[PDB]
C-alpha cells in the first residue's frame, strides 16, 4: 500500500553470493540457470510475486 | 580492515528507506554489510515506519567520501535511529576530530551533525556501530543562502578534540553553549577550555567551582580578511582532568558590531628617561580598535618625545607610530582614523628628576567585533 525501499533479497550461484535492495514494484535482475534464490526479507507485509523472463 | 565497491556517482541527499539512494549509498560510500530492517519511532505522538539499513554485529561500519565534490564547506547530518536497548557513541569527523563523541540514547532517534571541508582532497570518514539504522544522509554547503552551522549542546569532550572549517572573507561569531561537570574537588580559576586559531583566541571561564556543575556560554568573534581561511578549534584542558564538557557550535556571519566606543585617559609622568605606556591592547579577545581622536595636554618644550602606537599585533609586534604630538600638533587633525589595530601605547620623554613633567593623554575609539587576522 506504499512505494520504495520494501527489503533485499539473496541470490546465489556457484561460488558467488549477490545481495540486492528491493522496492516496490519491478525489481529486474540478469541471472544465469541454475541460480538459487536463498533470502528475502521485506519490512512490512506484501504481496510477493518472483517469475523470470526468459 | 575492510573492502567496498565505489562505482556510483555521490549524491548529495539519500533518503535510504528508497531503493535506489541505498543501492547508490553502497555502491559509493558505505563500508561494510547492513540489514534492512523495520524502524519506527514517535513524533508528536505518531509512529514513522520506513525501511532502512542497519549495521549488523560485527565490526564497524563507515562512511567514506573521497569523491571529487563541489569544493567548499558542508554540514552534514545523518539521521541515524539506535535499535539497541543500550546506548551508543560516534565519532564526528570534524575534519580534524578523532576522539569527542556523541551519545546516542537507546531505541532513538538522533541527528548526527558533522562538518567536511572538501580541498586539497580531503576525505570524508565516520563510522557508526552495530544496530543504528541509518536513514538519511544530507550533504549541504553552509554558507550558502545565509545558513548558519547550528548544532546544538550535544558535543561530548573530558579534554581534547578538534574542530576545523573554512571561513571565505567576513566576520563571523562563534558561539559555543556548553555545560561542565566538575568530578573533581579542584576549584579552577582561569579556565582555559580551548581556543580558537588561524590568531589565538582563548576560550576562558572565570571559575569552576570544585565537585559543581554549570553552563555558559562562549561567543567570540573572527575576522576573516580572506588570506588566512581555516579555523582550528581545539580543546586544550586536561584529558585527564576529570572535567566532561558537553556542548554545541554555532558559526554565522555578522554584520559589523560596534562592541563600544569610548573616551579614555591616561596621565604618563616623565622624570627624565624613556616611557612606553600600554593603553588597551586586545589581542585574543576576538576584537580590534579603531581609533579617532587623540590629545595630549601639559606638552612643554621640556617633553622631548610624545608619539601614540599602534598595531596588529597578530600581523607584527614591532608598533609603527601613527601620531607624533611633538612634531604634529598637540591634538590629531579631522581625517585622522586608525584601523585594524590590536594595541595602543604612548612611548614619551622628558623631564629630569629634580623636575618631572607629567603629561595626560585622550583618546577616542571603537571596539569592533572580530580578531585581526
Amino acid at each position: 500500500t506504499s512505494t520504495g525501499n520494501i527489503g533485499q533479497i539473496t541470490l546465489t550461484i556457484g561460488s558467488t553470493t549477490m545481495t540486492f535492495n528491493l522496492q516496490t514494484g519491478e525489481n529486474k535482475i540478469p541471472v544465469i540457470a541454475g541460480t538459487q534464490i536463498t533470502n528475502l526479507t521485506l519490512t512490512s507485509s506484501s504481496a510477493i510475486l518472483i517469475y523470470e523472463e526468459v | 580492515g575492510q573492502s567496498f565497491p565505489a562505482n556510483a556517482k555521490v549524491k548529495y541527499y539519500y533518503k535510504l528507506s528508497e531503493k535506489q539512494d541505498l543501492d547508490a549509498f553502497v555502491n559509493s560510500i558505505f563500508v561494510g554489510s547492513y540489514k534492512l530492517k523495520q524502524i519506527s519511532y514517535l513524533l508528536y505522538g505518531n509512529t514513522k515506519i520506513v525501511s532502512a539499513p542497519v549495521v549488523p554485529l560485527g565490526p564497524n561500519a563507515s562512511i567514506i567520501i573521497d569523491d571529487e565534490l563541489q569544493e567548499g564547506l558542508y554540514l552534514i547530518r545523518i539521521k541515524v535511529y539506535n535499535t539497541n536497548s543500550f546506548s551508543v557513541t560516534v565519532t564526528p569527523f570534524f575534519n580534524n576530530n578523532n576522539t569527542m563523541t556523541y551519545s546516542i540514547g537507546a531505541n532513538s532517534e538522533f541527528e548526527i551533525y558533522d562538518i567536511f571541508t572538501k580541498e586539497q582532497g580531503n576525505i570524508y570518514y565516520i563510522q557508526l556501530p552495530p544496530g543504528l539504522a541509518i536513514l538519511e544522509f544530507s550533504l549541504e554547503r553552509v554558507f550558502e543562502k545565509g545558513n548558519r552551522i547550528n548544532i546544538p549542546k550535544i558535543i561530548h569532550t573530558s579534554g581534547n578534540g578538534y574542530i576545523s572549517f573554512r571561513l571565505r572573507k567576513g566576520t563571523y561569531a562563534i558561539k559555543m553553549p556548553y555545560s561542565y561537570n566538575n568530578t573533581t574537588s579542584t576549584t579552577f580559576t582561569n579556565f582555559q577550555f580551548g581556543t580558537i586559531s588561524t590568531a589565538t583566541i582563548p576560550l576562558v571561564i572565570s571559575s569552576i567551582p570544585a565537585n559543581g556543575s554549570g553552563s555558559g556560554t562562549f561567543l567570540v568573534y573572527l575576522k576573516i580578511t580572506g588570506d588566512y581561511e581555516d579555523v582550528k578549534f581545539s580543546v586544550t584542558y586536561g584529558g585527564g582532568l576529570g572535567v566532561p564538557f558537553t556542548f554545541g557550535l554555532e558559526v554565522e556571519e555578522i554584520n559589523e558590531l560596534v562592541e563600544n566606543t569610548n573616551f579614555v585617559t591616561q596621565s604618563v609622568t616623565l622624570s627624565g628617561s624613556q616611557v612606553t605606556q600600554s593603553i588597551l591592547n586586545v589581542q585574543g579577545s576576538g576584537s580590534h580598535l579603531r581609533l579617532k581622536y587623540a590629545s595630549v595636554s601639559g606638552l612643554t618644550t621640556a617633553v622631548t618625545q610624545c608619539q601614540l602606537q599602534a598595531t596588529n599585533l597578530n600581523r607584527s609586534t614591532t608598533y609603527s607610530t601613527v601620531w607624533d604630538f611633538i612634531a604634529g600638533g598637540s591634538s590629531t587633525p579631522p581625517s585622522w582614523d586608525i584601523r585594524e589595530i590590536n594595541s595602543i601605547q604612548l612611548v614619551a620623554n622628558g623631564g629630569s628628576s629634580t623636575s618631572s613633567v607629567t603629561i595626560t593623554l585622550i583618546l577616542v575609539y571603537e571596539q569592533i567585533a572580530g580578531e585581526l587576522s
